[PDB]
């Protein structure tokens, strides 16, 4: 029934801290824990009066964690799930997978094991993390991994912010991400993206700002996520489980990355504005600037698609709006895939920040799906790392972690294959 | 994490007065006193450069190593002077003698002994130790001699640990010395080998950078130590605080060395005004790279523009946005493809702290990786051969038991590492 | 059912924003967009309490749409629909169609397809240009351009406001009008003139006022427009859709040009006056002194009139009011044409401004018509091309500008078949 | 849009002085203060002119060159001399000899790269820049040689971006220096093929314009350039504000000039009645293209009556009726049809603003194309040729490394130069 989260790396713990601050936000629970199942499959019932989260965070430099235990919301986790390795984070995957982040993982996994057992039969572990970092790559690399073995029998769905199509940020990146990718990739169920530049542009074309902090972003996948889980897990009149995704989502055995979208991004001040229709956010989906990922559908035929709507919905008006897309061709699904549109529907509305930038409508659309365009950004992301490698740059700094000519070389003959998989799958008949 | 700064010989100690006078003031710690820090954040991370002793005296985690008295006993009777514990002062009352061999075979080799007892004092203070910082004139004895052995000394002890070094080598225009080129490719040589990021500062590109980019008309000493330990306190010190993308002395250092010669940097200074005037605010962030990448305004002698670069690490430190941040950098690295390197797809680092120069808006440190410098150790090596060729003041050497093939041996190596440098910048 | 407009060029603009006007206020729909289908066949009820227009705004320079973001009516339409490319205007064609021009378009036509959309089967684009312009010659060109390609199947009338006779303004005006006339020919459905100048014949001889300012003639057409569209999209005795103008109103293909006129324009000062009767006004419609344009029925024979009454009409009254001009022979109608009089009659009377100088009767007579009297307004406007042309004049600021010694003679040979052309299709039995 | 601002010389300086002494009021900026503009109309459309910085100190965008301390040293000792960045003033404390050939190849040459670097700075300012406004005395080094140096660069690094050229051409009756005609005939060359649009001004048609439309008895200098910068206020500025029919350097570049010689226009303000009395308000408009059109009241030398009409541009600012202005632009064109060539139907390019001179009810800049202008290029190329044969003061110039054929070519181009403007007199 639950889904526990592990938000690894500091990215995934600020992101963390966005995605749980919407969640209280519309399930009526102040910081201070207190709200005056349903929604059970996320939160316990620790006490006899507050909500303790369901999660655990995961960072080497305290610097981040400490933030949380600092703003109001400082009440809301246990003093406990907040794991740290005061020791250091190094923006590189090697010292984070192997060398330091192996010290941790144990107590880490301990938490996922302490938090996992407490429950009720639950689904998953919804984890949080950022491809190209330090403790956000490696580490999680080998939670995920100790995870796969340790409860194969559930979901892994991942939850990824990959590298900037060309507003990256650490110098080596590509190192990090391309080694995070190919030792989850064995271990995933769903991988859900978000591109942190491609999100940027919905900021300044679809809500209009040149002043976005890292604290909106957040914000936002701290939406399209809440449409994820949160209300999912919440009763309506089309529910969609955690396996309902990975099946309905995932063609392949690799843990496919579908890429998250939501429909109704519209900042506040245009607030009073008449409300969009139907129609109008089920067509804002297929556009190319309103999915948070570089990734515009240059020719990546989808082959799965989870419209999540949430609000006031009325079924034919999905089972019609749909049937239009379907029919719009120029939207090309994949051949081997008749019908790949699962809809999901909720009924409580979604849930704005009191004062942020995110208009505030009646109904929304959080459509995510696997697309052959990923051939395009792993291809852009994975040539990258070549160049580097191709004069070893900062190798240096990951062999002498505990790593080698193996694992990088090795790697990339990886992913590789996940050039030759995501055009395999498509692009023929 | 932790470092113990190192003030080799009079210079690098002269520059640990000015190093530690900002880095304190950037951390709230008063002479003897405690954290007055005007906000909270300026402790979380102090441990870095003190130790916890009585409760108000943090003490600088540094070592005062210097075989001439006067020197050390000018720092410890002024100012921040008296926050050091008398512990730190590794003093050698001997004749501190301008030579490299004085201080590194003869003389110095005595004193070692007892520094290192201190460093390892230091180190096993407590908690994790990441590397320590070593200030110094690559022009003198108990500079380039004394201070290029505690370094071969330190990097046997703790080959884990980093080794920043904060190098003044030999200004071109007019030295500050006449054996210099002796003294400092002797001590380049051991750098080139144990230190694992260098940053040479030259009196003279600071004079210019001083006078002209603060029109400043009496640049003193004070002054461009100042100007460094501003510097010195971008890198370090300031990625020991929060950031959305911090970093720390591995990041730079495992981002900016492709090849483990360990090559050297040369450091740059964002806000760079004058004082009244000037005070232009131009500095929403397009006016920083404007700075830090232009050929003055580089402490180092070289001119970037002079030879490609192989890795920078813009070490910004006030509120910005990582868009306005991580776009910039680029033009930057599109506008000069020509110098930039291309083997490598993304040479600059971009790192980015959050709180800034404690009365400054938004500033940025600039380590350059550039193959410029490749034109600055040939000067250096010049000055030798044309001076060795005679034996020039070599008896001063060699009378303090010294090599004939010691000299030959440095020149050579630091010789070569000038040839290396060029197989990148081509 | 409905028509959108696209008001290009400042003047298209400063007209649109007086036609615009004269609208809401005939609605009772304050600047703030509410008022307290019909109509709907121009306004969008996007919600809601408001009533965001159905049109869009292109000007080369902010200047102009920026003043309609300052004055009440700023509330009235989308911050969207107001496209500017803060560059440059140039009063030339080429730079504006071909070079600058170029880069506006597809973001504009996104508007007119945008708009386009949302609505429920529309009837065409009622676009707004000053002929003689750089935004508003040399753009439009293109816009209707790439409009009858991707709307074949509707109605392209467009309202132009061709260059003065004697009083023009830009130096090179007709460079300008000789070739918004051949581009735009093979693409408008029905293309409306206002003569800037012989408007203000009216305003001295018919309203008396030497202080004409520009924001009056827009008054004007603002009125004789909303004649067109407005209530006529408006039920009626008689209603006349778009279509029926086109049909019932070009004789052929080219994007023939009728003539706007107007019945009752006096002065208010006169507003107390005993009202003129159905039979005066009906008789104003054949006097060359009344009709928004330099084009006095010197000769030209109509072949098609569309007589747009509003208000209190009895359709015997006006079954009688032009039989009797049928007989007036010195009005002498096409050959071919027996009978060319469109009687369209509307309720409501007209709506004039509060306190701007028009009379406000209760009833009026906007009758538009395709005269072979334009024979003579192109013929003159032709000429002055030439003079210039003759000398390549300012060509070198074209040609600069992507066109060449083509476009120019190419377009000039164009309308020479259009002096031909409205002189065959009269003047011959 | 945008424009950057050019003060070549003393002259052109000295004026530059006059030309944002009022332009400022007309946007109300105070010395360094901000907007205290009585309006809210003159901000929306100042980037034109300045930049952003403070938030009160809206900075001039211009360029002061100029090889003579003492001047630039007046013009930022005085009154509004302290609104200019410093980073503005671009002097040659040389020797600013007057002549053109040391302000153009010799000592000029040198202090142009410095230039050059800050027309960049501020070219690459922020949004779009349309061109850059040019004023200088024909008559002189750094005004005629430096200055004419200046544009023949900025329109290689921008052949895209418009250049209006405000020169004094050497007025008639008595020329305020010698070699006068070396100084001009060498820049005019450079004019006619650089910048695309020229406003000459006649220190003596001034007067006359200053002593007779204005009684003023002492017309001191500050006065003329008061005059003239009144006119170059109309021209941009004015057209960068709202309007029934508004036009913008293009416009007015696309309008009048039917031949790429870049052709030389003659400027003309409407209301210029003297003070108390003559306050007639005799401006309905009729009034206005009286004045405008009439001989007497062309900032130039030449008189109209002296040779046809290419192109005009009426640019008026203040609330009209767009009909007794398009009207009365007509029967001039008709009572004139005599001197207003004739392959032009139009020659007359109506233009309108709406906001006009700050305390006027109704004003109208006048931008003549004439080809009576032939009648001074004329007497320029004379006062050459006259001298010339002779060599007169020629050491000065070769002497300066100069060409004898170089004053060959420019007397012969601007002589040509002559010749066309009469192809369309006839
Ligand atoms: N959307 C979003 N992206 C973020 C956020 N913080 C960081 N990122 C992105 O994630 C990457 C940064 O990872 P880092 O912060 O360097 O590292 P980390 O993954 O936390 O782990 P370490 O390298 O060991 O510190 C970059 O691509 C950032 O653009 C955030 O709050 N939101
Ligand atoms: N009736 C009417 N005519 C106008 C109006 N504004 C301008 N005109 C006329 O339209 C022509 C002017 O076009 P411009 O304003 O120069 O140019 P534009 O068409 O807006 O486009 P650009 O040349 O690029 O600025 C002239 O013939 C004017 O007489 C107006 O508000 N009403
Ligand atoms: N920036 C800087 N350089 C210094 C200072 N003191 C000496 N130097 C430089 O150091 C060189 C001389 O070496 P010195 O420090 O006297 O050697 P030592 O004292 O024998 O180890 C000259 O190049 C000086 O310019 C200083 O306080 N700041
Ligand atoms: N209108 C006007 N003319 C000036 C001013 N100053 C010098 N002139 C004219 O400029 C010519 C002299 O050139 P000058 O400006 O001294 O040259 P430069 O200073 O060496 O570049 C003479 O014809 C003067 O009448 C001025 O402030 N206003």
């Amino acid at each position: 029934r639950e889904c526990i989260s592990i938000h690894v790396g500091q990215a995934g713990v600020q992101i963390g801290n966005a995605c749980w601050e919407l969640y209280c936000l519309e399930h009526g629970i102040q910081p201070d824990g207190q709200m005056p199942d349903s929604f059970n499959t996320f939160f316990s019932e620790t006490g006899a009066g507050k909500h303790v989260p369901r999660a655990v965070f995961v960072d080497l430099e305290p610097t981040v964690i400490d933030e949380v235990r600092t703003g109001t919301y400082r009440q809301l986790f246990h003093p406990e799930q907040l794991i740290t390795g005061k020791e250091d984070a190094a923006n590189n995957y090697a010292r984070g997978h192997y060398t330091i982040g192996k010290e941790i993982i144990d107590l880490v996994l301990d938490r996922i094991r302490k938090l996992a057992d407490q429950c009720t039969g639950l689904q998953g572990f919804s984890v949080f993390h950022s491809f190209g970092g330090g403790t956000g790559s490696g580490f999680t690399s080998l939670l995920m991994e100790r995870l796969s073995v340790d409860y194969g029998k559930k979901s892994k769905l991942e939850f990824s912010i990959y590298p900037a199509p060309q507003v990256s940020t650490a110098v080596v990146e590509p190192y990090n991400s391309i080694l995070t990718t190919h030792t989850t990739l064995e271990h995933s169920d769903c991988a859900f993206m978000v591109d942190n530049e491609a999100i940027y542009d919905i900021c300044r074309r679809n809500l209009d700002i040149e002043r976005p902090t890292y604290t909106n972003l957040n914000r936002l996948i701290g939406q399209i996520v809440s449409s994820i889980t949160a209300s999912l897990r919440f009763d309506g009149a089309l529910n969609v489980d955690l396996t309902e995704f990975q099946t309905n989502l995932v063609p392949y055995p690799r843990g496919h990355f579908p890429l998250a979208t939501y429909a109704p991004v519209i900042s506040a001040e245009k607030a009073y504005h008449e409300q969009l229709s139907v129609a109008e956010i089920t067509n804002a989906c297929f556009e190319p600037a309103n999915q948070m990922v570089k990734c515009d559908p240059r020719h990546g035929k989808y082959m799965a698609c989870c419209l999540l709507y949430r609000g006031d919905v009325v079924p034919k008006d999905v089972n019609a709006a749909i049937a239009t897309i379907k029919t719009k061709r120029t939207i090309q699904f994949v051949d081997w895939c008749p019908t790949g549109f699962k809809v999901g529907i909720n009924y409580e509305p979604p849930t704005v920040v009191p004062g942020g930038d995110l208009a505030k409508v009646q109904r929304a659309v959080c459509m995510l799906s696997n697309t052959t365009a990923i051939a395009e950004a792993w291809a852009r992301l994975d040539h990258k790392f070549d160049l580097m490698y191709a004069k070893r740059a900062f190798v240096h700094w990951y062999v002498g972690e505990g790593m080698e000519e193996g694992e990088f070389s090795e790697a990339r003959e990886d992913m590789a294959a996940l050039e030759k998989d995501y055009e395999e799958v498509g692009v023929d008949s | 994490r932790e470092i113990v700064h190192i003030q080799a010989g009079q210079c690098g100690n002269q520059i640990g007065a000015k190093f530690w006078e900002v880095i304190s003031d950037e951390h709230g710690i008063d002479p003897t006193g405690s954290y007055h820090g005007d906000s909270d954040l300026q402790l979380e991370r102090i441990n870095v450069y003190y130790n916890e002793a009585a409760g108000n005296k943090y003490v600088p985690r540094a070592i005062l190593v210097d075989l001439e008295p006067g020197t050390m006993d000018s720092v410890r009777s002024g100012p921040f002077g008296q926050i050091f514990r008398p512990d730190n002062f590794v003093f050698g009352q001997s004749g501190a003698g301008n030579n490299w061999a004085k201080g590194h075979y003869t003389e110095g080799a005595e004193l070692v002994d007892s520094v290192l007892d201190v460093v390892r004092k230091e180190s096993e203070s407590c908690d994790c130790l990441q590397g320590f910082q070593l200030t110094h004139s690559l022009g003198g004895g108990t500079g380039s001699g004394m201070g290029t052995l505690l370094i071969s000394k330190i990097r046997e002890e703790y080959p884990d640990r980093i080794m920043n070094t904060f190098s003044v080598v030999p200004s071109p225009k007019v030295s500050d010395t006449v054996v210099e080129p002796y003294n400092a490719t002797l001590s380049v040589h051991q750098l080139v080998e144990n230190t694992d990021e260098t940053y040479c500062i030259d009196n003279e590109a600071l004079y210019d950078i001083c006078f002209r980019t603060l029109k400043l008309t009496t640049p003193t000493y004070g002054d461009l130590n100042h100007l460094v330990s501003a510097t010195m306190s971008g890198v370090t010190t300031c990625l020991r605080f929060p950031g959305q993308l911090n970093a720390d002395l591995r990041k730079l250092a495992v981002n900016m060395v492709p090849f483990p010669r360990l090559h050297f940097f040369m450091p740059g200074f964002a806000p760079l005004t004058s004082r009244g005037s000037q005070q232009y605010r131009a500095l929403t962030v397009p006016e920083l790279t404007q700075q830090m990448f232009d050929a003055k305004n580089m402490m180092a002698a070289c001119d970037p523009r002079h030879g490609r670069y192989l890795t920078v690490a813009a070490v910004f430190r006030g509120r910005m946005s990582m868009k306005e941040v991580d776009e910039q950098m680029l033009n930057v690295q599109n506008k000069n493809s020509s110098y930039f390197v291309e083997w490598i797809p993304n040479n600059v680092k971009t790192a980015v702290c959050d709180i800034p120069p404690r009365g400054l808006k938004m500033s940025a440190t600039f380590i350059g990786n550039s193959t410029a410098i490749q034109e600055l150790f040939k000067r250096i090596s010049e000055q030798f051969t044309a001076m060795f060729r005679r034996k020039a003041f070599l008896h001063w050497y060699t009378g303090e038991g010294m090599d004939e093939m010691e000299f030959t041996e440095a020149e050579s190596n630091m010789n070569d590492l000038v040839s290396e440098y060029q197989q990148y910048q081509d």
